[PDB]
DNA sequence: AGCAGATATCACTCAGCACGA
DNA sequence: TCGTGCTGAGTGATATCTGCTTTGGGTGGGTGGGTGGGTTGAGGCAAT
């Protein structure tokens, strides 16, 4: 009844929106379908402009309204692509005020919120159920279930005599999707007085997976929901859209993501006869002098080229710089600026560091009783720069662990039955 | 100032002392269970003070009837029969804390003195329970002389507890069975001590008043 | 509807209770003296009107439960009566000092308040009887009201060492102060009220434990049969406490005076039956042998020896070794068939073997017992249902006082009381209810047997 | 007249006619009377000044969009003794009625406040009786208690169901919502309609959630008997109370002592023993506030509007800075150079972030290098008392990770976790390190990053994180050999290295010299102070008046008012520099560098120019001024130049003082 | 598979009356 | 006042069906506990 009307309203919004003479979402959906990208990104300002009632309905009960929007998108896609296709995904963009991660409480339960933080951990992709094929043990009755991933579903308790829970899933006829778990910490500047940073559990589906790497600031739009692991519920965030300032896709792939307008801006800048002076002046504008150190930092950021010989020998292509000087030289400020400007960077204190901190650590899983390897500053800062302040303060033991990382750009671990050679190109 | 509505009957406690004989922890036997005797030992550990249910009061779920003065054994106890002729409720009760009575409770762990210990032997240990005013009268490390009654403590787990799933000697410690409660289970016993007396062997105007 | 009306009833009675009066904390004298409210007499009259128009005419008992909930009795009526009695005692002392000296104002109003308080006390303390025709509300509130009555009796016997008994005695003596011919029906009604108050105070006792029988009893079974309130023990309501209070407040003297001048200076029609009921409730649970027996140590030693002999006889059935020793016996029947028994006593003895064989059997033949609840007929607990040997444990002083009281009554007015009761009852035999028949017969039997025993013990009486 | 709407009077309310306090309070008429009396108390209560305290409190509550009205227990006790007794004996229902009557006094001022916060909580501030976790017994059950302890363990904030809705498995009927106790679970056994033994699936169309948190309160080391194991209790923090107490802090907890049935407890002990908890009503941060226990209120550093007006009036005075300096440690005779530095450190500077790329520290560090008996530890103790957040540490008593942050394995989750330290606890506060020179090298070196970057970096056991440490450090040290040698340079008198010395903004060298006049004056002042503090030398009002009279002798400003003033200035004032003599500061810096070129001299770097600017900002802040004036800059220049001159040797001190006479 | 709780359908005891002795 | 059924509904009782849960291991959790078991390896910390 009402669901059909909501779906019709969403379909009309998709098929009728236009700001000048291009149907933005219709054309976007067609283009996405062309390249086998079953999704659609919707700007919430446009939804508010088209009809405020639709936005009110979406905001009131997101977990119950979003699936209807996905169904409408799927129907419109079928109309536009097939001449008489899994369920499409809805990705939202908004400009609402960002709520501090610590300000999330009971008042924000089951609502769309926007917040920013730092990703500290990502999980291995799991498998969720969308279309389940089931059969009854006794009478062998074939049945199907369609499941949406939004949680306010189970196998029928009663067959359609058969005992409780008589249905068994047939796997070869079912369809699954991808799922991932992320841990989001709060920005250091936003932490309250004398408090440890807070962690938040988050989940992403399908096309929002494999979008972020640990240690990168991101902005998240999602639903502040709760799940029962007796009078309490564990909070979590259902991601609806990820916005980051670092092109992670272009970093972990040889593929490079840059708009044509970008590529041509970076060529024009490179054509500048004196780009070297511009970049030298662009580093630590608030620090006087130290021109040579600024040039060295520019060279370190740019880095060299790495060659792999036919015999297998590999030549390093990263540049390391040491600053030994008197107090008040502004070395720490330069290190902080380098950490801020580099696409990937980790700022660490020698004093407050360890051998296992800076390479990788053997960690036992509490449940499985199995040993895994976590990563340290030189694995988290792979492909970037590691700013080791207070280098002199570092213990010998700790220090000695850095040699292979610096030169061979690898980490060798032989502990608790784990024999592996990690990659640390920093 | 005002009338106090809560004035319950006093819970008198009788404390004995000056027993002719003082026993050691190694001298405790099962023939003296339920007898008044004194023991001496060194306090090892002291638990915190807890409220212990003494005389419970319950209200009927159905008809709101009230059942009072339900004596409690080592386990939690509830009524079985509603006092209302009309009411059929048997096994549906809710505890009422307002009308219930609680007592102070503390667990003290003691071990035999070093001089009494046979050479090259592990010290022997015993559990002493203090109630009422005798609470927090023994501190760890002290050498105390307790006077009280030797008791035997069952396995309350076996007996059946609300919301609790039930469950040296190489399996030779087999308990007693045959009880209705213990349909297929067995009951084991533990020797403890209930002490009623504790003796620890080991501004101008206020001061003047104290002196004789 | 019903629940809302119950809430309104409770609220209105609570307002009445708060409006009756309370202690005056302004005065520095401690303990504070009770102060009467502006409309104390009106409040008592309204409470009596509520009792008449709701409790009885509508066949319910919600008013009594509401009154008990807000402690109207233990906090208002008993202090009022005690204070009035103390004022009268002070006036008597002043008169002794100087007969013309007086320290009373509004004496009529105080007497009116005291009389209304005594009437309400009798109303609240009247025996509770459940019949077959009793409404559902009456049936459902039986146990709670009995518990409240127990609390009332304990408070009456304890507070101020029971001075309300002295207040009632003074009220009765006020009627006694006027001649028999000058005695108006109101005075006789007051006398009957006082006697009924005493009878009710003696009569009250714990009720029965009523259990629904719809369903066969569970695997858990009966836990305990306890009807006592939370903060009331059997020591507070026992006949020992009643004897102590009566001796302290000289109730026995008043009763003896009434029963000695019976049918001579009084109208017997009003007084004969209340006296008979009072004495029956006095002596219904008392065995006469106990009254004619440190000696406690000697008896304790004898009982310990008896238990020792019983334990010695029990010992032959116990095995010296532990249970798991595991001795197996085979016993041969007259025909060549062997039966198996377990236990050392089985091997060492044959009678024990056959007893164990018998005992081991699982099948039981059904035994049906015809049990009649005494509360069904409205009778109180007495010798008829009390288990044989149930002994009322008196203290030495209380036992002496009770024996002296009974002896004085038997030597003073038992003859006249029996004659008057027999005349009145044979004149009105058919109207007898079961309670009156049982009461008369038990009183006659008890007193005759006690006199027989005392005559045997003592050659004088 | 409807009987349910009739009400009694106060004297009649005192007379109890029920079997228990809860039954008396729950009665309709009694509840109405209690609510009316509480409303009257809130509306009509007046202090010595004569203005409605709670009217202003409600105004402030509405202004700040808060949901907690603080009520002082003493005020209620004096105004309405019976209501205070009821609150003490039956906290639950009394607090419910008090909460209701508070949203009708708030709503009186702000009619539409219900659209901001649905409910308002009442918090009791000063309960007369204080208990220890050892002293708790069964007689305190279901009654308000006040206990102190250490927050050993903490949980994350969880949403808890305010109301629980049940539906029959079989029948399908949905039972009405039920109140969720904070203590233990609510279950339905007997169905009103269905009458089914079977359980109910728990479902609800719409549920209202509540903030929930639990902490492990432990006896503080100070209060526990020496050498005995501490006792602990579990404290439950409901909505608006969460995150107020942080692990490792010392707090006073006002709450309800409650007990519940625990099966495992019974099982383990073998006796019918009930578990116990505390339902927090109010929390007071006792950390570093041992000497401030004589005040009232949940927060002694908070201020009212009238106190803000008084602060403004005080600030408008010309000689405010001199009075503030004189009020620092009034019991210490002289050392007007150690008091000025302490005041500057307490007020602090303004941190700056230029274009989001450059971060500049805005805190002032002070070091006291002096003789054994020159009143340094007492100064540190006074700073600890006055500062809003302070931490005290000793030389060898402090480890390299006891300061800063440390890594442990979590007992519950069996995973590596991060703990705070001295520095962390002193965020936006002060860290005091007595016996600085006796510190281990390793220990000492720890604070290097923290003292300038205002951040802590940890890379241990797979934990890669950066914390915030915006704490100022004031340290006391003894010169090498136990006594300063004024002939040798400063560097030879101490074992500290150049970086640590440079990180200190102000250096105060204290010398003990024999002088007849100085000795006479110091002895006279010490004797007078000792006589003044002799214990023998309304009742509460009389005590306060005599204390004020004693204080007036040695301090021009009340100490509590001084702490409130410092907190207000730090929180609400951020001075800026717009007009200033560039050439003067540049020349001063150049001259300082030229004179410091000498070997063994006190190090000079850009850090000290920034310290001059910071001290100017602090001096401007001392007057609650929004802009730094030329006088403040001149005073800061004089302070720094005087410290530098005093740090020199005897032989060249005269020449240095003559050269720098222009600036000072 | 075994165990504990429960439903419901299975008999048996005291109850009492008609005939005659 | 014995003997022999016929009536009988009450008061049982015992022969008979309806729902957990378990082992131990994270394919039940950490608002069931760590004194009911698991448990050897790595890691960080303080006293040394
Ligand atoms: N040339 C400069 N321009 C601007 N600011 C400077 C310059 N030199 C030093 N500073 C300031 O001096 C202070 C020195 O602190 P910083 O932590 O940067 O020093 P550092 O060289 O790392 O020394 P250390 O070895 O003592 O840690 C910083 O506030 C920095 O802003
Ligand atoms: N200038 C002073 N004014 C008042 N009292 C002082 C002064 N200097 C020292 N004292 C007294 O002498 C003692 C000095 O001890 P303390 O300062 O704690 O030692 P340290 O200086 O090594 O920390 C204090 O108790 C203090 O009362
Ligand atoms: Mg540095
Ligand atoms: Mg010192
Ligand atoms: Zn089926
Ligand atoms: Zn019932
Ligand atoms: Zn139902």
């Amino acid at each position: 009844d009402d669901n059909t009307e909501i779906i019709k309203s969403f379909k009309n919004f998709i098929l009728e929106f236009r700001l000048d003479s291009q149907f933005i979402y219709r054309d976007q959906l067609r283009n996405n379908i062309l390249v086998k990208n079953y999704s659609l990104t919707v700007n919430m300002e446009h939804l508010i402009g088209y009809n405020e009632d639709i936005y009110k309905k979406l905001s009131d009960e997101p977990s119950d309204i979003i699936p209807l929007f996905e169904t409408a998108i799927t129907q419109v896609a079928k109309r536009i692509s097939i001449l008489s296709l899994p369920t499409f995904q809805l990705i939202l963009n908004s400009n609402a005020n960002q709520i501090p991660l610590r300000d999330l409480d009971s008042e924000h339960v089951s609502k769309i919120v926007r917040l920013s933080g730092i990703i500290i951990s990502t999980s291995v992709l799991s498998s969720r159920a969308t279309y389940l094929s089931i059969m009854c043990r006794n009478c062998r009755h074939t049945t199907s279930i369609t499941i949406n991933n939004f949680n306010s579903v189970s196998l029928p308790r009663s067959c359609l005599n058969c005992g409780p829970d008589p249905y068994i899933i047939i796997h070869e006829s079912s369809k699954f999707i991808d799922q991932q778990f992320l841990k989001l910490q709060e920005i250091p500047e936003l932490v309250p007085v004398g408090e440890m940073p807070r962690n938040l559990t988050m989940t992403c589906d399908r096309y929002l997976t494999n979008k972020v790497i640990p240690g990168t600031r991101v902005t998240i739009v999602g639903i502040y929901s709760i799940y029962n692991s007796v009078a309490i519920r564990t909070p979590y965030i259902k991601i609806l859209g990820i916005q980051s300032d670092v092109e992670t896709s272009s970093i972990w792939n040889s593929v490079t993501m840059f708009t044509e307008e970008e590529e041509e801006e970076f060529l024009q800048l490179s054509r500048n006869p004196k780009l070297y002076e511009i970049l030298t002046n662009s580093i630590a504008p608030s620090i006087f002098g130290n021109e040579d150190i600024k040039k060295a930092i520019v060279c370190l950021l740019m880095g060299g080229s790495k060659k792999i010989l036919p015999d297998g020998m590999r030549l390093r292509g990263d540049i390391n710089v040491l600053l030994l000087g008197d107090p008040g030289t502004a070395k720490s400020q330069l290190l902080k600026f380098v950490e801020k400007v580099s696409p990937i960077a980790v700022y660490t204190s020698g004093k407050g560091s360890s051998a296992a901190g800076l390479t990788a650590s053997v960690q036992r899983d509490p449940m499985t009783r199995e040993f895994y390897l976590e990563g340290g500053a030189m694995v988290l800062a792979d492909g970037g720069v590691v700013c080791i302040d207070e280098f002199d303060k570092m213990r010998d033991e700790d220090r000695v662990a850095i040699h292979e990382a610096m030169e061979q750009q690898t980490i060798s671990i032989a502990k608790a039955g784990i024999t592996t050679v990690l990659n640390s190109r920093t | 100032t005002s009338t106090s509505p809560e004035q319950t009957e006093r819970v008198f406690q009788i404390s004995f002392f000056n027993l002719p004989t003082v026993h050691r922890i190694r001298d405790i036997r099962s023939e003296k269970i339920g007898s008044l005797l004194s023991i001496s030992g060194t306090v090892t550990r002291t638990s915190e003070v807890r409220p212990e249910l003494y005389k419970a009061s319950f209200t009927c779920d159905m008809c709101r009837a009230i059942v009072d003065n339900v004596e409690q054994s080592f386990k939690y106890t509830e009524p079985t029969f509603c006092p209302n002729p009309s009411c059929e409720n048997r096994a549906f009760w809710t505890l009422n804390v307002t009308r219930s009575r609680f007592l102070d409770w503390q667990k003290v762990r003691i071990q035999e003195n070093a001089n009494e210990i046979p050479t090259g032997s592990m010290p022997r240990t015993l559990d002493v329970i203090l109630r009422g005013d005798s609470v927090e009268r023994a501190k760890p490390g002290d050498r105390c002389k307790f006077t009280g009654v030797e008791i035997v403590v069952p396995d309350v787990t076996q007996l059946g507890l609300p919301g609790v799933k039930p469950s040296t000697t190489e399996g030779l410690n087999s308990g007693v069975t045959g009880l209705r409660s213990l349909g297929v289970r067995d009951l084991t016993y533990k020797i403890s001590f209930l002490a009623c007396h504790v003796i620890s062997i080991g501004d101008q105007e206020v001061f003047l008043n104290s002196l004789s | 509807a019903a629940d809302f009306s119950l809430t309104v009833l409770r609220a209105r009675i609570a307002l009445l209770a708060t409006a009756i009066g309370g202690p005056d904390y302004t005065s520095q004298i401690d303990p504070p003296p009770y102060k009467l409210g502006d409309d104390c007499l009106a409040c008592l009259k309204d409470l009596k009107r509520w009792f008449k128009l709701v409790d009885d005419q509508q066949k319910r008992w919600d008013v009594a439960m509401a009154v008990a909930e807000y402690r109207i009795l233990t906090d208002d009526l008993l202090p009022i009566l005690i204070d009035w009695e103390n004022k009268c005692s002070l006036a008597a002392k002043l008169a002794k000092n100087n007969p013309d000296h007086e320290e009373f104002r509004n004496k009529a109003y105080y007497d009116k308040i005291a009389l209304n308080c005594l009437q309400l006390l009798v109303l609240m303390t009247w025996p509770l009887i459940v019949t077959e025709q009793s409404s559902s509300n009456q049936i459902t509130l039986y146990g709670e009201l009995k518990k409240h009555q127990l609390v009332y009796k304990k408070t009456i016997l304890s507070m101020e060492s029971g001075k309300v008994l002295r207040a009632a005695i003074r009220l009765a003596l006020d009627v006694i102060k006027i001649d028999r011919l000058s005695r108006t029906p109101r005075d006789n009604m007051v006398l009957k009220l006082v006697l009924n108050f005493f009878r009710n105070v003696i009569a009250i006792e714990p009720g029965e434990f009523t259990i629904n029988t719809k369903k066969s009893m569970p695997k858990k079974g009966i836990t305990s049969i306890d009807t006592l309130p939370p903060n009331v023990s059997m020591d507070d309501i026992s006949l020992n406490t009643v004897i102590s209070s009566f001796h302290k407040n000289k109730v026995f003297g008043f009763l003896l005076t009434l029963t000695s001048s019976l049918s001579k200076e009084f109208d017997q029609d009003f007084i004969n039956i209340p006296l008979l009921e009072i004495m029956f409730y006095f002596t219904k649970d008392v065995n006469q042998e106990l009254l004619f027996p440190t000696s406690a140590g000697f008896e304790l030693s004898k009982l310990l020896q008896k238990e020792h002999q019983m334990r010695k006889n029990v010992i032959k059935h116990t095995s010296a070794r532990h249970s798991r020793f595991g001795g197996l016996l085979s016993i041969q029947t007259p025909d060549k068939t062997r039966l198996t028994v377990s236990g050392s006593q089985a091997l060492v003895d044959e009678k024990i073997a056959l007893q164990k064989l018998d005992d081991s059997k699982k099948w039981n033949k059904r035994i049906i017992k015809k049990h009649q609840s005494v509360a069904a007929e409205g009778l109180p607990n007495s010798l008829l249902n009390s288990q044989t040997g149930k002994a009322i444990f008196f203290t030495e002083s209380n036992g002496k006082h009770f024996k002296e009281f009974i002896n004085n009554f038997i030597d003073s007015g038992f003859n006249i009381l029996l004659h008057s009761v027999t005349n009145y009852f044979t004149t009105e035999q058919d109207r007898m209810v079961t309670l009156e028949q049982v009461e008369y017969l038990l009183f006659f039997a008890w007193f005759v047997k006690y006199q027989l025993l005392r005559s045997k013990i003592d050659n004088s009486a | 007249i409807d009987p349910l709407r009739e009400e009694l009077t106060l004297e009649s309310l005192s007379n109890v006619k029920a079997n228990s306090y809860s039954e008396w309070i729950t009665q309709p008429n009694v509840s109405r009377t209690i609510a009316r009396e509480l409303k009257s108390f809130l509306l009509e209560y007046t202090d010595e000044t004569g203005r409605s305290v709670y009217g202003a409190r409600i105004r402030t509550l509405g202004e700040m969009n808060s949901e907690s009205l603080e009520v002082n227990y003493r005020h209620l006790a004096e105004s309405k003794a019976i209501l205070a007794l009821f609150l003490a004996k039956c906290p639950e229902e009394m607090l419910k009625i008090f909460d209701l009557v508070a949203m009708e006094a708030t709503e009186l001022h702000y009619p539409d406040y219900a659209r901001i916060h649905s409910e308002i909580h009442v918090r009791i501030s000063d309960f007369p009786t204080i208990y220890s976790l050892r002293e708790l017994r069964e007689s305190n059950l279901s009654s308000l208690v006040r206990v102190t302890g250490v927050v050993t363990r903490r949980t994350g904030v969880f949403p808890q169901l305010k109301y629980v809705k049940f539906n029959c498995l079989k029948c399908g009927s949905i039972l009405g919502p039920f109140f969720q106790d904070s203590n233990e679970e609510i279950r339905i056994s007997f169905c009103t309609n269905c009458k089914s033994k079977g359980p109910f699936r728990v479902n609800g169309e719409k549920t209202v959630y509540r903030n929930y948190q639990r902490v492990t309160l432990q006896e503080a080391p100070g209060t526990v008997p020496p050498g005995r194991l501490p006792r602990h209790r579990e404290v439950i923090l409901l909505a608006d109370l969460v995150d107020v107490s942080k692990p490792g802090e010392e707090v006073e907890v006002t709450g309800i002592y409650k007990n519940n049935y625990d099966g495992n407890l019974n099982a383990k002990n073998g006796f019918p023993v009930f578990a116990t908890i505390i339902e927090a009503n109010s929390i007071k941060r006792r950390e570093g506030n041992t000497a401030n226990e004589g005040e009232e209120g949940l927060d002694v550093f908070s201020w009212t509007e009238e106190e803000e007006r008084e602060f403004r009036k005080i600030s408008r005075d010309r000689g405010i800075i001199d009075k503030i300096i004189s009020s620092m440690a009034p019991s210490i005779y002289g050392h007007r150079d150690i008091k000025t530095a302490v005041a500057c450190s307490l007020f602090g500077g303004v941190p700056k972030n230029v274009n989001g790329k450059h971060s500049i520290r805005g805190d002032i560090n002070v070091l006291l290098l002096g003789d054994p008996g020159t009143a340094k530890s007492q100064i540190l103790k006074y700073v600890e008392k006055t500062a809003h957040r302070a931490v005290f540490a000793t030389g060898q008593g402090a480890s390299a990770v006891g300061l800063t942050a440390s890594v442990r394995k979590d007992p519950i989750t069996k995973e590596w976790t991060l703990e705070g330290g001295a520095l962390v606890l002193a965020d936006k506060g002060v860290c005091l390190i007595d016996e600085f020179d006796k510190m281990n090298d390793q220990d000492r070196t720890s604070i290097h990053e923290a003292m300038e970057q205002q951040s802590i970096s940890i890379s241990k056991a797979g934990i890669v994180t950066t914390l915030q440490a915006r704490c100022s450090i004031i340290a006391a040290a003894n010169p090498n050999g136990g006594r300063y040698n004024s002939t040798l340079p400063l560097a030879q008198n101490v074992s500290l290295t150049e970086p640590i010395l440079s990180r200190f903004d102000i250096l105060c060298v204290v010398r003990d010299l024999v002088d007849e006049e100085a000795d006479e004056r110091l002895a006279t002042f010490v004797v007078d102070s000792h006589v003044r503090s002799h214990p023998e030398n309304n009742a509460r009002q009389r005590r306060l008046q005599r204390q004020r009279k004693k204080e007036e002798e040695i301090s021009p400003i009340p100490q509590e008012l001084l702490m409130k003033y410092i907190h207000y200035a730090r929180t609400k004032i951020y001075p800026k520099l717009h007009q200033m003599d560039m050439d003067k500061v540049s020349r001063v810096y150049a001259d300082l560098r030229r004179e410091s070129i000498s070997t063994g001299s006190f190090p000079i770097t850009v850090r000290h120019l920034e310290s001059i600017l910071r001290i100017a900002e602090s001096f401007a802040k001392m007057r609650l001024s929004e802009f730094v004036s030329s006088y403040d800059l001149d005073r800061a220049i004089k302070v720094v130049v005087d410290s530098f001159v005093d740090a020199q040797k005897v032989s060249v001190r005269r020449q240095l003082r003559r050269s720098f006479a222009i600036y000072t």
